[PDB]
């Protein structure tokens, strides 16, 4: 274009998207691993099948990085295998949780320029390119990621920093969840392949409906919620009740036994505190996000409960499109690509000039 | 082609089908009394008339095709032209179709 | 070329006849009305040539193009003036010619140029019945 | 306008009808006045029915 | 300002209510007033003079019908305006009493001889 | 969904001819051009504005028309301001008109013949879209013939 | 400009004798009312049609009371 | 429910044509289940102007 060839990665905890800017899906989804010997290290299907004598690990739990190894060479190794490019040639964006502390930007910064060595540079929250996704710059965005979740206000610029809340909730819990509540009920359920087939139909297949009270309901007087799950392998774990109501933590939190306030609470919580003259301009564009929207279904109840949240003053205005599981990716696929964004854009010539900190600043 | 359209218009006998023909032949010679008009005003242009060469090689045909024919037999002569591949004949064949199927 | 053109002037003049001389009281009020509907299609067509001997003053016309402006008009007055021999050769009045409009307005369905004519002629003319 | 023709077509409808009024009515005067109007706006004509049923209410004033 | 918003000016002028507390009047408005944009008489000033003097006369009060030439004189003085016309129609239409015929009185030229 | 609606807007208004880039590059337009007026007094009345500029030119019945269906479209409201922003980016006879030879009851009124001059615009407006033909197929065809060979032709542009 | 607010302080004169002949024939109206009457006939309108709006309006907040 | 969002698409249609506006039917049948959504009016307007414009410079 008139900016050099840009390149978008964000790196999950189950999955590392990786790929060109101006690209609708994702270019390569791999596995977030590294391999270690219990061979030398491979990134892919062979290697997380072979996890109990090839280690797989994880570059973020928590929403900041708990192993900063297996971060930098997942990082390499989407460089050099998922996309087998030469650094010093592609300016790169770099994801990183909202609200991460800034001396750690500063280290993540020197380590991309001194040990990584690229040309420019840009490090982006998740919750902006939701919103680039949203085709705004104002409003709430309620940004639920792998391993990263938040109810992020943002107004023009940068979001208020007081009012970000963080919530844990991520598919990885949503399947350590189903199988705690199938252990509980008494079914037979301890083993990692079996946890796959969960993880996979609770991503895919899974239902839900209008509320978990109506359903329970409907599903006790007459049983015919449950579509069978046919593999040749013959595993058949999945039955209609249980799976709707593991994401039942958006309604009533204490479900899953967590005392976090649930998904309607946290929203409404943001809101509040939130300025109240701003308060009907970041509602008139309030934003779902989360990657369990492969079945649809979910943003129906979400806009009853939207509904509910403000007081009866102005009616519902609310972006809810029944596919935002790449939101994240979307935004930023357009957003690197872009000839404006090259004056928000920073390179290395001014980096050097005045130090790693100021992409605190320039960048943002 | 213009002997053909005035006898068949004041014969009622060859059923409302054929005078509906006659009608979208009526509607097909009138623009080429527009170009005539325009041929007129600049008064060897071999190429502005040449163009109505391929088009009423088609109306030739057309017309001397249909002849002996009235009701659904006639709606057997104007389907025998939708079985080309040209789409400026299928376009020409067109407004032609409605008005005898009508 | 101009005895091309002369028809559409008897099927003016026998149309302009009937409009006077079936208009009397003796001919009865469903003929006025006929009439009184045929006499609008004059003067349409009288509005017509007046725009045309603007043109003609002006050195913008010519028997090409006036060829051209007459045709939608041509099969106008042919139907009315073969609707004009039918009712006086049948000394109709009454329903005799409105059974007469109510066969000539399917009797032109293909065309819906004519379709339209009779059918607000039929509209027209059935008031007084 | 072709000599105003035009503006010419309504006038001589009006004004044959308004010399019928004119020729039908000589020396009438009373009830044979208003008989001598009647079955004048029964026209099959809209035109003349329009006009002698405003002629007819300013004569039964 | 357009003429129509205009008109929603004058709903909350004449009634306390906003035009979203009231809009089937100004619904009504947009109705009668968008047939026109023009008067439907010719006008001249002299005629609408001589009906504020006549409106004057049958309250008896003459030396008021002078002291509006005087308020015609400075209007003119500065000659601003060439809708003088309109407003005082507008006026005169209005008026109240602190407290027959027209037939026969002259009205404006009616432009039913002049091309419309 | 909302990312799928841009990239069926982009289809319809461009007819197919590269399009394998080009419709990725006109979908982040479609993104791009939506936020320019987001960074940066009621609904049924803008409707009622339009209908005074009928009313204002001639037309009554039509302006009529136009209130009819948005009193019934209050029984949706968001849909309509779209419609009023693209209505000056658009595009640039019968046997019944100024008819009274025919009706059954109708009132008095007289002459009028002040419309009758707006009788023979009614007729004047097609026979001048009629010429205006007659002149854009003498010019489209000189346009081409005057000029060098190339200009309709694309292989002597090769 | 300087001469410019002289033409708007003119005018202003000229507006402020049209509010006295307003109160000399004694109407219900009043100067803020009469800033919109006076662009309407600015623009030209019927003024019968306006003296109708106005007269029934004036009906329409007599159900205010 | 889908009689109902029905008849209010011809109404819809109606007002669309007389308004002479630059859409056509399919594009505003994409429109309105945009608008359906809560999607700001004012921002469609700016979008498919600029979006017609960089289209139209292809051709």
């Amino acid at each position: 274009d008139d900016d050099i060839a840009a390149l978008v990665v964000d790196n999950g905890s189950g999955m590392c998207k990786a790929g060109f800017a101006g690209d609708d899906a994702p270019r390569a989804v791999f596995p977030s691993i590294v391999g270690r010997p219990r061979k030398d290290s491979y990134v892919g299907d062979e290697a997380q099948s072979k996890r109990g004598i090839l280690t797989l690990k994880y570059p973020i739990e928590h929403g900041i990085v708990t192993n900063w190894d297996d971060m930098e060479k997942i990082w390499h190794h989407t460089f050099y295998n998922e996309l087998r490019v030469a650094p010093e040639e592609h300016p790169v964006l770099l994801t990183e949780a909202p609200l991460n502390p800034k001396a750690n930007r500063e280290k993540m910064t020197q380590i991309m320029f001194e040990t990584f060595n690229t040309p420019a540079m840009y490090v982006a929250i998740q919750a902006v390119l939701s919103l680039y996704a949203s085709g705004r710059t104002t409003g709430i965005v309620m940004d639920s990621g792998d391993g990263v979740t938040h109810t992020v206000p943002i107004y023009e610029g940068y979001a208020l920093p007081h009012a970000i809340l963080r919530l844990d909730l991520a598919g990885r819990d949503l399947t350590d969840y189903l199988m705690k509540i199938l252990t509980e009920r008494g079914y037979s359920f301890t083993t990692t392949a079996e946890r796959e087939i969960v993880r996979d139909i609770k991503e895919k297949l899974c239902y839900v409906a209008l509320d978990f009270e109506q359903e329970m309901a409907t599903a006790a007087s007459s049983s015919s919620l449950e579509k069978s799950y046919e593999l040749p392998d013959g595993q058949v774990i999945t039955i209609g009740n249980e799976r709707f109501r593991c994401p039942e933590a958006l309604f009533q939190p204490s479900f899953l036994g967590m005392e976090s306030c649930g998904i309607h609470e946290t929203t409404f919580n943001s809101i509040m505190k939130c300025d109240v003259d701003i308060r009907k301009d970041l509602y008139a564009n309030t934003v779902l996000s989360g990657g369990t929207t492969m079945y649809p279904g979910i943003a129906d109840r979400m806009q009853k409960e939207i509904t509910a949240l403000a007081p009866s003053t102005m009616k519902i205005k609310i972006i809810a499109p029944p596919e935002r599981k790449y939101s994240v990716w979307i935004g930023g696929s357009i957003l690197a690509s872009l000839s404006t964004f090259q004056q928000m854009w920073i390179s290395k010539q001014e980096y050097d000039e005045s130090g790693p900190s100021i992409v605190h600043r320039k960048c943002f | 082609i213009r002997r053909y359209t005035d006898q068949r218009s004041l014969d009622r006998s060859f059923g409302l089908v054929g005078q509906s023909f006659c009608a979208a032949l009526h509607q097909e010679l009138r623009e080429y009394y527009r170009l005539l008009s325009v041929l007129h005003s600049q008064l060897r242009l071999l190429v502005w008339t040449y163009d109505p060469k391929i088009r009423l090689k088609t109306l030739a045909a057309l017309v001397d095709h249909c002849q002996g024919r009235k009701g659904g037999e006639l709606a057997s002569a104007v389907h025998a032209y939708t079985k080309t591949g040209d789409p400026y004949m299928r376009s020409l064949v067109q407004h032609i179709l409605s008005l005898v199927s009508h | 070329l101009v005895h091309r053109i002369l028809p559409v002037a008897a099927s003016y003049s026998a149309v302009t006849r009937f409009i006077e001389e079936k208009s009397s009281f003796e001919y009865g009020q469903v003929n006025h009305a006929l009439a009184a509907a045929m006499r609008t299609l004059v003067k349409e067509h009288l509005i017509l040539v007046s725009q045309l001997e603007q043109l003609h003053r002006q050195g913008l016309l010519s028997l090409q193009k006036l060829w051209f402006y007459i045709q939608p008009a041509m099969r106008t007055m042919d139907i009315l003036a073969s609707l004009a021999t039918s009712v006086d050769k049948g000394e109709c009045l009454g329903g005799s010619t409105l059974s007469l409009l109510h066969d000539r307005s399917f009797s032109y369905t293909g065309d819906s140029q004519a379709q339209e004519l009779c059918l607000y002629l039929t509209k027209a003319a059935s008031a007084p019945y | 306008l072709r000599r105003l023709l035009v503006w010419t077509y309504d006038p001589k409808i009006r004004l044959k009808t308004l010399a019928a009024l004119v020729d039908h009515c000589q020396g009438r005067k009373g009830g044979e006045l208003a008989s001598a109007v009647h079955a004048y706006t029964k026209t099959g004509d809209p035109y003349m029915r329009s006009l002698v049923q405003h002629i007819l209410s300013l004569v039964s004033h | 300002k357009s003429p129509n918003v205009l008109l929603q000016n004058l709903c909350c002028r004449i009634l306390g209510r906003s035009e979203a507390d009231v809009a089937q009047q100004f619904q009504y408005a947009v109705r009668v007033i968008g047939s026109n944009f023009a008067p439907t008489v010719e006008r001249d000033e002299f005629l609408v003079a001589e009906k504020i003097k006549k409106e004057l006369i049958r309250q008896r009060r003459e030396a008021d019908a002078a002291l509006f030439s005087e308020l015609h004189r400075k209007l003119h003085s500065q000659g601003v305006l060439k809708n003088k016309w309109s407003i005082l129609y507008l006026l005169l239409s209005l008026s109240e009493d602190p407290r027959s015929y027209a037939t026969l009185f002259a009205q404006a030229l009616p432009r039913d001889a002049h091309s419309t | 969904s909302i990312t799928q609606l841009f990239d069926d807007l982009c289809e319809a208004l461009l007819p197919a001819a590269n399009r394998k880039r080009a419709k990725r590059s006109l979908k982040k337009v479609a993104y791009n051009a939506l936020f320019t007026n987001l960074f940066q007094l009621p609904a049924r009345n803008k409707i009622l504005m339009l209908s005074f500029d009928l009313r204002v030119g001639g037309l009554g019945p039509k302006a009529d028309r136009l209130e009819e269906l948005v009193e019934e479209l209050e029984a949706v409201g968001s849909v309509l301001d779209l419609l009023v922003q693209l209505a000056g980016s658009g595009p640039p006879r019968d046997y019944f008109l100024n008819n009274k030879h025919v009706g059954r009851n109708v009132p008095y009124s007289g002459y009028d013949c002040d419309d009758l001059s707006v009788f023979e615009m009614d007729v004047q407006s097609l026979i001048s879209r009629e010429e205006c033909l007659c002149h854009s197929m003498i010019q489209e065809t000189l346009q081409v013939m005057e000029a060098a060979p190339g200009t309709g032709l694309p292989t002597v542009g090769l | 400009a300087a001469a410019a607010a002289a033409n708007l302080n003119a005018v202003r004169e000229t507006m402020d004798v049209l509010l006295e002949i307003s109160r000399i024939l004694n109407t219900g109206l009043d100067m803020e009312t009469l800033s919109i009457c006076v662009r309407l006939c600015e623009q030209g309108i019927n003024p019968e049609a306006l003296s109708s709006v106005i007269k029934e309006l004036r009906k329409a907040t007599e159900a205010l009371k």
